C-alpha cells in the first residue's frame, strides 16, 4: 500500500500538473480577454 | 489539490502584499521628491 501510495503521489503529481495546466488555460483566456477589453477601451479613450 | 491551489494563490497574493507595501513606500517618496520640481515649475512659469 506504501507503494500504492508512492504511485499515487505520482498520479497526484499528474494530477498537479493537470491542475496547472488547467490553471495556465484559465489565466491565458483571463489574461486575453481582459487584455483585449483593456486595449479596446484604450483605443476608445484614444479615439475620443 | 485545492490546499495546494489555495497555498500557491496566497502566496502570490502575499506577494502582491509585500508588492504593494515596498511600492507605497517608493510612491511616497518619489511624491515627496516630485513636489520641490512643481515649486520650480511654479517659480519659474511665475518668472516668465
Amino acid at each position: 500500500h506504501q507503494l500504492n501510495e508512492i504511485r499515487k503521489k505520482y498520479t497526484m503529481r499528474k494530477s498537479t500538473i493537470e491542475t496547472l495546466r488547467e490553471k495556465l488555460d484559465q489565466l491565458k483566456r483571463e489574461a486575453r480577454k481582459d487584455v483585449s477589453q483593456k486595449i479596446k477601451d484604450i483605443d476608445d479613450q484614444i479615439q475620443q | 489539490s485545492k490546499i495546494n491551489e489555495r497555498k500557491n494563490q496566497e502566496q502570490a497574493i502575499a506577494s502582491y502584499e509585500a508588492a504593494k507595501e515596498e511600492l507605497g513606500l517608493k510612491i511616497e517618496q518619489i511624491a515627496q521628491e516630485a513636489q520641490p520640481i512643481k515649486e520650480q515649475y511654479d517659480s519659474t512659469k511665475l518668472a516668465l
